[PDB]
RNA sequence: CGCGGGGUGGAGCAGCCCGGUAGCUCGUCGGGCUCAUAACCCGAAGGUCGUCGGUUCAAAUCCGGCCCCCGCAACCA
RNA sequence: GGUUGCGGCCAUAUCUACCAGAAAGCACCGUUUCCCGUCCGAUCAACUGUAGUUAAGCUGGUAAGAGCCUGACCGAGUAGUGUAGUGGGUGACCAUACGCGAAACUCAGGUGCUGCAAUCU
RNA sequence: AAGACAUUGUCAGGUGGGGAGUUUGGCUGGGGCGGCACAUCUGUUAAACGAUAACGCAGAUGUCCUAAGGGGGGCUCAUGGAGAACAGAAAUCUCCAGUAGAACAAAAGGGUAAAAGCCCCCUUGAUUUUGAUUUUCAGUGUGAAUACAAACCAUGAAAGUGUGGCCUAUCGAUCCUUUAGUCCCUCGGAAUUUGAGGCUAGAGGUGCCAGAAAAGUUACCACAGGGAUAACUGGCUUGUGGCAGUCAAGCGUUCAUAGCGACAUUGCUUUUUGAUUCUUCGAUGUCGGCUCUUCCUAUCAUACCGAAGCAGAAUUCGGUAAG
RNA sequence: UGAUUUCUGCCCAGUGCUCUGAAUGUCAAAGUGAAGAAAUUCAACCAAGCGCGGGUAAACGGCGGGAGUAACUAUGACUC
RNA sequence: CGAAUUUGGGUAUAGGGGCGAAAGACUAAUCGAACCAUCUAGUAGCUGGUUCCUGCCGAAGUUUCCCUCAGGAUAGCAGAAGCUCGUAUCAGUUUUAUGAGGUAAAGCGAAUGAUUAGAGGUUCCGGGGUCGAAAUGACCUUGACCUAUUCUCAAACUUUAAAUAUGUAAGAAGUCCUUGUUACUUAAUUGAACGUGGACAUUUGAAUGAAGAGCUUUUAGUGGGCCAUUUUUGGUAAGCAGAACUGGCGAUGCGGGAUGAACCGAACGUAGAGUUAAGGUGCCGGAAUACACGCUCAUCAGACACCACAAAAGGUGUUAGUU
């Protein structure tokens, strides 16, 4: 798909509360930080003898991930996330569709 | 695999009509529905928003809510061994008033008129309706109507 | 070892044992699901009606 | 080689014609439906004899072709070709499926049994009812007996029970012989190449007059 | 130890929307060849398009007791 | 009664051919300065209603018109169908009893009615 | 002799079926192979409310789209006829006819003509909040969503329309991680910072799709059961195998049925093989042969006959007939 | 593998086994430097291994099609 | 049968270990992991059993989810305890009025798809023959194509369109004047909703019935079903497999079908009398070797549904029926 880099949408930023321009980016999962409680518990459970202690997924079926757009308001720098439907190809740069062109 | 969608097996049911395709006449939009009115559901295939389910196609309910372009209708649907009250947000194109309720209200007004007439003079109005009584005795004449005798006809191929 | 898949046999009899009796109706049905604008107006109108009725029969 | 019409006799299934879902059925064994002088006229051949069915069954295309060939051959042999017109009034449109099985050893181990038993077409048949006309022979009273015997032979070829009826209509039309006679002495009837054209009380009078000139000017 | 996708003739192929009213490669010492002669080559051409019966409106390309390539059994636990 | 504007029912209103239309009520126009829009004042926009036709859009009328509506003791109580039998029949199917009840065919009639407002020999 | 190196101890990486533990889906005309009928959608089975099965039939889904979403305006499409130099069956232009026979992302079914199709202009309502409602439903959840409410916008002159795609499919729990949001609450002796844990909404995924973390073999095998289920017989059926009729186009050197007999059609038979799973899995001893008795007739021979394309002699067809 | 006799043909692509390192490869603990107020990042022919290369079949093993071609025909010494 | 010989005794090797000229062999009748005791009364959705009587009520094999398919939860069916209330807000029923349907049927000179045959006019390309050296100067065909047309059809076609089923309503929570309130709505005391005052009795607004309406809690068993008559799918068919409605068997005896889970009657406390149902009345066997009219003679008669079989074809056997 193709999605514009700018988007006029509602901004609930305690100052805007109205439609406003947003810079559009794709949400990145971020680094899974050490010292999270779940990671600490997992490390404690994995330490020692006994082997693997929690399930490891293997039966992957989806060939697509849900693309989530993060919108940064140009007014108050407030961020809002919205997900889209599954799409194999995603694009932020906008090459506009040409209707009456050949080839 | 089996298919049970929202509009499954609704081909002919939601088929619009013969020579009644296209835009809808504006009487349907001009009709007025208030809370408590009994209305009939007949889905319009050319209108896709506010469409009722095929189960409620052909059912009759009571208006409980009124909105911009829609109406809330209450239908008792048999689920297992009981009726549950289902509330639908149908559109005026799919919805239509009830001639049965109109006739009953007309009969109520008439009945009140006859009761007022009875209070005026008391002529044994007999407010209630009665079923088809057996026909009483009558005398039928034969002048100009002498009985023409009929007999069974013999079989013939007629091909 | 296949088995019977589905049937509606005996279902209507089981329903009609103590079944298809109509649901009970009430005066003043629940005002949920109706337009909230109408709900606010009806609330204010009912308050005013109660006040006026008390004033009429003090 | 072919499974019997005893097995494929009765109207057990729904009509299953060759359509965009069948898309693969064999061609019928009977492709010709008119024999004799089909170019004749209702004036030429007055008498109609019908071979009709008294049963609600199916007749195979093969049986139809056999009866057709036998009746036509007998008629041509005995009375000559230019003495009759034979039209078969049933068309084989209901295809018949067959679930092919293995007649070998190890069949019980590599046959799969009744799983996936939907069959594929191997023949066609026509679904007749009680009183449906199967054969119609248009001929003369000098050939009445010959056409009756030919229809008897076709009956022998056909399954079930069939009757032979001397139709009271004029040939292949739908009008009784007095009625056709009166119209033809009048002018509401005028011959086409094979069938006949009829005058209508309604319609465009000038079109009728540029046609049907005899009735108006007679 | 069956039945079929096809037999044109000493070796093979039908515009399969079933009106086949006259197709392609072989022999041919004909043509030329520094071996009195060898490889090589425009062309006259035999088939009603497998011995026989029914479709037979003109038509032997559809059905049949001819062997085959193949698929799944010399049949019984 | 004609006509216009807004319509309701959406062919008894549509389609083909032809004939008629006083007076009122859209017209080719004079036009392109302005508003506006196109390759093209053809469509759309705009200003004059002035020299001018019933052209004919429109309306009405006519066709043993097509179609479309309305009926019928025409088809036909027929096809089908609910209920019943220790009914018939090898069966396929069929008849009967208590009820319901078609369509196609065949004839007959019709070919817009009407609401609001304005206007017209 | 060797020497701060070997060795020994601890931790870390690799190797390690030598060994240990465990697993190695389901449906299923027995299992296995195949397939997905496992989560879904269209039409039909489906028998005119709704519901309704089979490994039923014809198909389709896990995508695609900043436009193929939203609003407004203008035009009418597929085809066919006539006409215009190259130009012809098909290039562009112009009339006429054109109820849609076109197109609308896909599969099918609906739906749409001053549009829901084509083109042009603007645009992000594919936005926020949490309620109610329909569909499978237990009236639970997921998936879509019908109508509102409170805002903020888009579009249009305006009426209105818009909470993604004209509608019916196009999808995902706990735990964990991660991101956004008055930086709001907590770190429990008092605190400032870092860090961590919470509240409310998304994403990272479970296609066995209400969601286990998972390779085989056993003819050395074991246990609990099952005739809910296969391998015998028996039972229903007879496609198939076998046998027998009817009709007669033809074959029999002119001379249809002496003897055969195409096309078709009607049956019978449980000596074939299929189909089924009814009995038997706390056992009915399983192929063949040998031996022995009896029964059937659809008669090979023997008895007596009828018919021949019976001359005689062999033969062929048929009748009574299983002694 | 299985006396004697006569031989033990080709193939190291794959899976194994084995052998020194060219080093934009991968590269753990402990170590070394940045930053921070302190728990919270890179650099190291990084060690061995893996990967990249070389050997090895009396290691496990493997060891192919089609077509045209000769003076009856047939086959194909020959060729692609 | 002079040896890789046979053998006593003493020794060593001990259970995931030993030993094995190799058979998964032997290891105290135990070996594809000995024996002993304990953990241990191991677990078992799987078999088997589950002990007194009577009375009353009394099922289910179906919905959804589950590595779910021999099992559970869930809903449903059932019991018990009751609670609020006196001829009740009711009904597996009909009538009246008013909706919805696209199945049976029907139709194809109505749309789509399939399909037989002409005839008429064919000149916008196609084939050969005769006028035979000139194009739209002629005819027969394919038919770039209209009918008076014509024969058949459709589960995934349809204008039309039943029967049976199916949604509502038949009033007091109703019908008519005061608009009283409103922050909703209207140009507007205009509407919307709710309501105060007043009028309506033994026809309070169809029939029939009601065996007391209504309501709550809690829990058992069940979650293998099978069989008629109709509708109906796959299959040649099946005492086959799979669906719909209803009724049954399971769970149920009784009279009849000789015999039989389902068929026909009819359901059940203990007795008596009478009458019947279905089925029967020659004898078995209770009841007419009744009455009346015909038909049939079989050197395989026929004899009472489910049902325990028979066909096409043929016969001046015999009987009865247009010309």
């Amino acid at each position: 798909v193709n999605v514009p880099k700018t988007r006029k949408t509602y901004c609930k930023g305690k100052t805007c509360r109205k439609h406003t321009q947003h810079k559009v980016t794709q949400y990145k999962a971020g680094k899974a930080s050490l010292f999270a409680q779940g990671k600490r518990r997992y490390d404690r459970k994995q330490s020692g003898f006994g082997g693997q202690t929690k399930p490891v997924f293997h039966k992957k079926a989806k060939t697509t991930k849900k693309v989530v757009l993060r919108l940064e308001c140009v007014k108050c720098k407030t961020r809002a996330q919205l997900t889209l439907k599954r799409c194999k190809h995603f694009e932020l740069g906008g090459e506009k569709k040409q209707k009456g062109q050949a080839l | 695999g089996k298919s049970h969608g929202y509009r499954s097996r609704t081909r002919y049911m939601f088929q619009r009509d013969f020579r009644k395709h296209g835009a809808v006449h504006l009487s349907t939009y001009l009709k007025v529905y208030k809370v408590g009115d009994i209305v009939d559901i007949k889905a319009n295939g050319s209108i896709q928003k506010g469409m009722p389910h095929k189960f409620y196609q052909g059912k009759t309910g009571v208006v409980y809510n009124v909105t911009k372009s829609s109406v809330g209708v209450i239908i008792n649907k048999m689920v297992g061994n009981r009726y549950l009250e289902k509330r639908l947000n149908l559109r005026v194109e799919h919805i239509k008033h009830s001639k049965c309720r109109q006739e009953f209200l007309e009969r109520v007004k008439a009945n009140a008129a006859k009761r007022a007439e009875a209070k005026a003079q008391g002529v044994a109005v007999q407010l209630k309706r009665q079923p088809a009584q057996p026909r009483e005795s009558r005398i039928v004449s034969t002048e100009g109507n002498v009985p023409q005798t009929l007999a069974p006809v013999p079989y013939e191929t007629f091909i | 070892a296949k088995s019977k898949n589905h049937t509606a046999h005996n279902q209507t009899r089981k329903a009609h044992r103590n079944g298809i009796k109509k649901p009970k109706t009430y005066k003043y049905p629940s005002l949920k699901g109706v337009d909230p604008k109408f709900r606010r107006n009806h609330k204010h109108a009912l308050h005013g009606t109660a006040k006026a009725l008390a004033a009429a029969k003090k | 080689a072919r499974r019997p019409a005893r097995c494929y006799r009765y109207q057990k299934n729904k009509p299953y014609p060759k359509s965009r879902y069948n898309r693969a059925v064999p061609d019928s064994k009977i492709r010709i439906y008119d024999l004799g002088k089909k170019k004749a006229t209702v004036d030429e051949f007055p008498l109609c004899v019908h071979l009709v069915s008294n049963e609600l069954e199916q007749l195979s295309s093969e049986a139809l072709e056999a009866a057709r060939i036998c009746a036509n051959k007998y008629m041509t042999t005995v009375s000559g070709r230019d003495a009759f017109h034979l039209r078969v009034r049933v068309h084989p449109f209901h295809v018949l499926r067959i679930n092919k099985m293995l007649s070998c050893a190890g069949a019980d181990r590599l046959q799969q049994g009744m799983r996936g038993a939907w069959g594929k077409p191997h023949g066609l048949a026509a679904r007749v009812d009680i009183g449906q006309i199967i054969f119609s022979v248009r001929t003369k009273d000098s050939n009445k007996d010959v056409v009756v015997e030919g229809l008897r032979r076709a009956r022998y070829k056909f399954p079930g029970q069939q009757k032979i009826i001397l139709s009271k209509k004029w040939g292949f039309t739908n009008l009784d012989r007095p009625e056709y006679l009166k119209k033809r002495e009048a002018g509401e009837v005028k011959d086409d190449g094979a069938f006949v054209k009829f005058l209508s009380k309604k319609g465009s009078l000038e079109n009728n007059i540029r046609e049907f000139p005899e009735y108006f000017a007679a």
